[PDB]
């Protein structure tokens, strides 16, 4: 089954260095080109580069004096690598399976989760995170004061799916985000079930669950 | 250097309605191998984008019949038919004719449903954040439509401004509602000083406003 | 002489909000609109707003919600206030003369110089400014470490403006900027003339004149 | 809302060339009363937009005849007889015909102009700089065409990667020519490990790579 996967640092320093690799499964690179594509915060899809499948690259005009793309067909990994980082370059990283065609693709049938990217001088910091206390019972998660974006919030492991609402987080005028998590209950099994919310900060490797009580 | 133009920019739709967008190239995408190489995706909120249309007109496998996408030369339309809750997101056009190939800035598709009001929610600060130093007290508008919505703090009936911050989910996919938050944020001390934390709040689908308060 | 001069923070955090300030002069806004038109680093042009002769206001739409324009027709000045800044609103912002036609105009005949406002929860930090020692000889004055721009740079107090080169600020990994202004002048003049670099910081309320000895 | 579509984003033209660049709107901006408020501003580097066209095809005063406007509807030019060395910036078409009123993209004109050599000039770390504990080292590429260039910095002939930025002027409106500071940063202590400090220049206008050096 065809799966793209993109890794990086999450934090990257202005005027440094960028590495972002993805690891794709269920087809292999000798065969398929691949499209590296970005998201900048709240802005439209900008086509960054491409490796074909015989490995030659293109590039997109503005940033190609900085940018290279690479693989390795038999470790089935893709490599962006950019430099001279600026604030600009703050975005959601995505690559992207081509699909159809010989010499033209005819679209891009697969892309990866994307990874982000956050381009600044300030240091990784985890969350802090706090309960929201509770027929019908809300409880949450403030989930707070950590940099960069982005967190991850699921309830009790994932099992817990309808009713949950994770605002976009806000950038306070410390510099660090800020979100809740809320999910809506039965108020009769605020007796009966435990609700633990899990957090999950990959740029500082931080994980906390919280359990949420009345 | 192929300009791809998508408007309109935002496309507020009733649900079962029919949404057109429109997507025009800066010149000919007809490749000399007679293909035109016109792409359409779709991103969903918390997404990545996804295929519908290639080819200008092709649908790309599970792509419901709703959506049809037609034009050629430098003018090109996408259209859905009975807009559905699930059609929410950002629509771009996308052009592999030329190198480099380009999208288009985006289409956003708003739905219009009915009058949802929300329900209000109010949380006090936790114990563990006053002891660390701040107190943070929340208002959730739960599941309401349309988006616009008036949420007013009062500490001691005193109106509280400068001192909060709103967040708004994407549209829900399933039923085209919004949730919003409104957290207000004081020291521990000036929470501990006051009484009766409100959260007022008006919308279109109450009848008046929904206060939800609690005593410290 | 028509002039539009705008005034502002120069540094906001984010969340908060930005008053600038438009001072017009040598013509009355009772009869003349102005618009507000701001540009995002290496950006184009965007218009943000109008107030019209008679007060009446118009705004960007990205921006309406969190927009307001006014005036003081009889203090010649216009007022922009935006609330819950992103980094995003990271520009310079400029206010522009309306002139031509009676309900619209035919175009923007006079424009401020533009004031630029950073969107970051970094503190205002001076520049360190240090001489670049020399029939062309080559002289200059590096300055470094400031935050956020703008700095201006002149050489003897403007008598000296042929051969000089201010460069691009360039952003540090350290999140801090850096700069330098280089002026090419005859390797007669260098035991004869003093060359003093003039570097003003107005968020710091720096100002340094710098000798540059051989 | 009215999408106004500047192509090329670039402009690369030769000191005495014709140049034309085109605006088209996503809809007609000729306005109900008959008018259509079609402008082109100017933006030199370093300086604030300057009107150059209104309503379509007229001039404002002070533009030199070299430049005119044309078109109607949604397809509109602006033309430059004899492109000169101050014609150099960015060219942006704006529409006033719709609310709100929104400007092109913008079009980078760049000037192409005879290739010139740099000029290399390399300053060591300032006394000053040094009582700090930091050391730049700056080497200066000054008045040179293309912009194409390449420095490299060499420490006791070791090759320098990672500790150091470039920055470039825009092209100058005058001689068409721009500028290059290399700067390499090093702590005190490391500066004063090494003896030699070069940068090499590479430029099409160079019979060869160029290096200038001191030692410390
Ligand atoms: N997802 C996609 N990535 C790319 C990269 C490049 C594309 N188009 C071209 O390279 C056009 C070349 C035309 C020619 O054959 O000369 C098309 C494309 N689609
Ligand atoms: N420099 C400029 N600022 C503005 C602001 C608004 C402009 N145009 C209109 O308001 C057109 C409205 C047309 C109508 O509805 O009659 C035009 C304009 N030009």
């Amino acid at each position: 089954d065809v799966q793209l996967l993109e890794s990086g640092p999450g934090l990257v320093a202005p005027s440094q260095s960028l590495s972002i690799t993805c690891t794709v499964s269920g087809f292999s690179l000798t065969n398929y080109g691949v499209d590296w594509v970005r998201q900048p915060p709240g802005k439209g899809l900008e086509w960054v580069g491409v490796i074909w499948s015989g490995g030659s690259t293109n590039y997109n005009s503005a940033l190609m004096s900085r940018l290279s793309i690479s693989k390795d067909n038999s470790k089935s990994q893709v490599f962006l690598k950019m430099n001279s980082l600026q604030t600009d370059d703050t975005a959601v990283y995505y690559c992207a399976k081509h699909w159809g065609g010989y010499y033209i693709p005819y679209g891009m049938d697969h892309w990866g989760q994307g990874t982000t990217v956050t381009v600044s001088s300030a240091s990784t910091k985890g969350p802090s995170v706090f309960p929201l206390a509770p027929g019908t019972a809300a409880l949450g998660c403030l989930v707070k004061d950590y940099f960069p974006e982005p967190v991850t919030v699921s309830w009790n492991s994932g099992a817990l799916t309808s009713g949950v609402h994770t605002f976009p987080a806000v950038l306070q005028s410390s510099g660090l985000y800020s979100l809740s998590s809320v999910v809506t209950v039965p108020s009769s099994s605020l007796g009966t079930q435990t609700y633990i919310c899990n957090v999950n900060h990959k740029p500082s490797n931080t994980k906390v669950d919280k359990k949420v009580e009345p | 250097e192929l300009v791809m133009t998508q408007t309109p920019l935002s496309l507020p739709v009733s649900l079962g309605d029919q949404a057109s967008i429109s997507c025009r190239s800066s010149q000919s995408i007809v490749h000399s191998n007679g293909n035109t190489y016109l792409q359409w995706y779709l991103q969903k909120p918390g997404q990545s984008p996804k295929l519908l249309i290639y080819k200008v007109s092709n649908r790309f496998s599970g792509v419901p019949d709703r959506f049809s996408g037609s034009g050629s030369g430098t003018d090109f339309t996408l259209k859905i038919n009975r807009v559905e809750a699930e059609d929410l997101g950002v629509y771009y056009c996308f052009q592999g004719s030329h190198l480099p190939p380009t999208f288009g800035g985006g289409t956003k598709l708003e739905i219009k449903r009915t009058v949802a009001a929300p329900s209000v929610f109010i949380f006090p600060p936790s114990d563990e954040q006053l002891k660390s130093g701040t107190a943070s007290v929340v208002c959730l508008l739960n599941n309401f439509y349309p988006r616009e919505a008036k949420v007013q703090w009062k500490v001691d009936n005193a109106l509280q401004s400068g001192n909060s911050q709103e967040s708004v989910t994407e549209q829900d996919s399933k039923d085209s509602t919004y949730s919003l938050s409104s957290t207000l944020t004081l020291s521990k001390a000036d929470y501990e000083k006051h009484k009766v934390y409100a959260c007022e709040v008006t919308h279109q689908g109450l009848s008046s406003p929904v206060t939800k308060s609690f005593n410290r």
